[PDB]
RNA sequence: GCUGUAAGUAAGCUUUGAUCCAGAGAUUUCCGAAUGGGGAAACCCAGCAUGAGUUAUGUCAUGUUAUCGAUAUGUGAAUACAUAGCAUAUCAGAAGGCACACCCGGAGAACUGAAACAUCUUAGUACCCGGAGGAAGAGAAAGAAAAUUCGAUUCCCUUAGUAGCGGCGAGCGAAAUGGGAAGAGCCCAAACCAACAAGCUUGCUUGUUGGGGUUGUAGGACACUCUAUACGGAGUUACAAAGGACGACAUUAGACGAAUCAUCUGGAAAGAUGAAUCAAAGAAGGUAAUAAUCCUGUAGUCGAAAAUGUUGUCUCUCUUGAGUGGAUCCUGAGUACGACGGAGCACGUGAAAUUCCGUCGGAAUCUGGGAGGACCAUCUCCUAAGGCUAAAUACUCUCUAGUGACCGAUAGUGAACCAGUACCGUGAGGGAAAGGUGAAAAGCACCCCGGAAGGGGAGUGAAAUAGAACCUGAAACCGUGUGCUU
RNA sequence: AGGGUAGCGGAGAAAUUCCAAUCGAACCUGGAGAUAGCUGGUUCUCUCCGAAAUAGCUUUAGGGCUAGCCUCAAGUGAUGA
RNA sequence: GACAAUGGUAGGAGAGCGUUCUAAGGGCGUUGAAGCAUGAUCGUAAGGACAUGUGGAGCGCUUAGAAGUGAGAAUGCCGGUGUGAGUCGCGAAAGACGGGUGAGAAUCCCGUCCACCGAUUGACUAAGGUUUCCAGAGGAAGGCUCGUCCGCUCUGGGUUAGUCGGGUCCUAAGCUGAGGCCGACAGGCGUAGGCGAUGGAUAACAGGUUGAUAUUCCUGUACCACCUAUAAUCGUUUUAAUC
RNA sequence: UAGAUAGAAAAUAGGUGCCCGUACCGCAAACCGACACAGGUAGUCAAGAUGAGAAUUCUAAGGUGAGCGAGCGAACUCUCG
RNA sequence: AGACUCGGUGAAAUCAUAGUACCUGUGAAGAUGCAGGUUACCCGCGACAGGACGGAAAGACCCCGUGGAGCUUUACUGUAG
């Protein structure tokens, strides 16, 4: 539900981290930040590419603090826990 | 109607067992009011 | 975001709202009841009409073409009459399928028990056939009973393994009174009238509609008195007659949906440590390890353009309802009953009622007839010989939502996986074995030997003695070396 | 080569021979977990007691029933040896 | 503290251990569960703890309840592994040499010689099987050895008809069989007609050609039916040409 | 012949001509036989010398060398003289 | 030709554990496994076949079963016709 925003990743490899999201997979349920580099190789030694988690992950906006995202009212729009700026 | 018709049990003087049929009573005739042909019983022609 | 499982590549689509979800609609090749003919199922061959293309034939497109019956026609003649038949047209008719379930009916067994067996039991089971239903069957007293009588049926309990049947052995087995679930009663036939009909005896009677009328404490007819009036009404489309309008509720897609931060360990926390929060929501599952406060979610609330289903009120239809008197008539005929052989009633022919079957004989008409367990009498009760009937009940091929002191891969469906498969058999038919990498594919770049396979190294990863025949990895079995010994 | 007859049956120059390698009555499914007085098999320890192989009857003698002979819990109460 | 008993099958009575699950309570667990393995330990027994290694996520304990509750033996079912045994066999048969290939050849290709069948181990078709056919690669298993090869795998590719066998022609045996006769239902019989060839009738030959097709392709030469176009014969639509 | 129907077409030119099957083995390694199995598997052609002859012996056509072999040359078994 | 040595490949019915003598005796009354004596260094390979009451086949003979089928008859009871 999510398609290039801010984040916080907080329970994975390394937390307080922040990054910008490639695509979200509905259906195996994982998503494309940067923070996992797979050391992927080929016919290089490495590749350095990007890989996935699963939705481990948060929104901030206004507090600049990970929160519950809300999908509230119809005015569908996004409305956060304090603020209600677009997602 | 033509119909092997009540077929069961026939005991003998000692009452072993035996099946049969009472084959009911059919005659064909032209009919007297019809002018064409079928089985038909006695008892309804008295 | 998408182009299934099923990777991968390339081409492309998508806020001008894809894909996806739900409802309606359109298509829906061929075989198969198969239905134009034929047929070794999925092929072949035609017919007629119309219409494509040819100069023309060959060739194609669509439609149509079976049987049976049941209606309307004509036509029919072996014989003149005119029927049998014959050609044509109409029908949303039927045929078939199935859920091996539940129901009714036709037919209908044996092993077995009996300590053997023929009566018997198993059993009126199985399978077979047929029919219909979503439930069926039964059914509104020619009962039950013996009193302060009740007044359709069915099912559950109980009476009762009692009373009784029985080579009186095996064994079989009620019913009633009573307590409960559900509760519903109605139309014909007949005697009477009108109408039309052949015999018109120019006598009226039979043939067909409409009325008329439906019963035991007798009733109707017929005669008489009032109600109603084309309705005051009851109507009740689930029986009781068969048609149609218009609101509410549920179902088939969905949405909202309160709340947490940090330290240590860790590869990774959801754990320990602390301090905090929501609760109509601490059900559950997933989330790199065990989470009410990370996601899906739940409590609760909202929501349907269209379709369906059930319910409601006006339309809608359709309808007279009682009473007395009983002069005269009517109350279901080759029926009921008897005998003869049989079956079934818990009941084996027994004294054997009551009910059904076949042959044969053969009653009565309300001062009548049947039952009350042979049969006669008195008493008591009921009125066949015509028909319909919801619910209570039995089952679940299937769907929705749920659950388990149920199984967790030799168990459980035979079947957790590409199974009624491979396979076996001519064929009916019988029938297998086989789950798990890790959190994520990050699925071993690169060097070396090697023809390859395989391996040693280097690296991904916490771990590769987790490296695809990939969690854990026992015992048998096989080896390599070695302390002691021969 | 194409066809027929099908098991309470068929066909048989007849032997109880053939009927999909089987025939003193084929084959598959269902009744059906048929029946068996017969054989075979019956899963974890200890403690206490402890037999019989006889009588009778048995279309019975390798089975059964009753009495004997054992065990357990009550009762009797010195009756037993 | 004394006294006495304590072998034991069928079998009777009694007390007991552990497994799976549940309920409740209280506890353990990445600072490594369960299981597994090792061990010189506890208990009268069935059995249970402990330490260590491996293992990588759930488990114990007390009280009680319900059980698919225990396996050495069924000529038991299934699975795996041996023993026999590197033992019998390797499925009639005449091969040898050279040259190539290849990582590697008694077995593969090439040739020369030799031997064998020859009313055939030859050539052609039917039934039958279903792509085995041909080319190019490959050798994990199959081949009763080896294999650089195959009828095995992988990729790709191959079957041509107016005249051929057959259908649009016929029919027996037999099968089905409108109406119809019979039967408890099912269904059984059977006329009309219809299907059904191993038979009857039926218009074609030779050569060439591909790694793989041949009366099918081309090359030449022929035939039957049919339509269209064209004219030398017909003359009531009779009869005559004519169907 | 009943019947159709005005009234042909000699030989000429031109064209039209459907479905199935067709590969391969087919006394075999490919069919039935569970096997790449010493079995069966209808039919057609079937040459040469010798011979009555499709017999027999040796060869054409053409096809094959049989899917384990090398040693030694004892028992014993089998096959032949 | 097989067997036998070398190379390649590589089964089976069977199988309580085994480091598996003989005699005379005992014994379920015919012993590798017991008692008493006797002889015999450990391990092979090729041959024979007395024993392993050897294997294979829940004895085809005999008997039992209140077992079963087929068949006969002036056995019973019934029956189609
Ligand atoms: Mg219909
Ligand atoms: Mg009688
Ligand atoms: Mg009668
Ligand atoms: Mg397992
Ligand atoms: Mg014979
Ligand atoms: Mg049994
Ligand atoms: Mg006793
Ligand atoms: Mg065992
Ligand atoms: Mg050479
Ligand atoms: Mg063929
Ligand atoms: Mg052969
Ligand atoms: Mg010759
Ligand atoms: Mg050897
Ligand atoms: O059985
Ligand atoms: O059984
Ligand atoms: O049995």
């Amino acid at each position: 539900i999510k398609k290039g925003d801010n984040v916080k990743v907080i329970a994975g490899k390394d937390k307080g981290k922040e990054g910008k999201v490639i695509a979200t997979l509905p259906k195996k349920d994982r998503v494309v930040v940067e923070g996992v580099n797979i050391m992927k190789k080929h016919q290089g030694g490495i590749l350095e590419t990007e890989a996935a988690i699963h939705v481990s992950n948060v929104q901030l906006l206004d507090p600049k603090t990970n929160e519950p995202t809300r999908v509230g009212y119809k005015f569908v729009r996004i409305a956060k826990k304090s603020g209600e700026e677009i997602k | 109607r033509k119909a092997s018709t009540g077929n069961r049990r026939s005991h003998a003087l000692n009452s072993t067992k035996r099946r049969w049929n009472a084959n009911l009573q059919k005659v064909r005739i032209l009919v007297d009011g019809k002018p064409k042909k079928v089985w038909v019983s006695a008892r309804a022609l008295k």
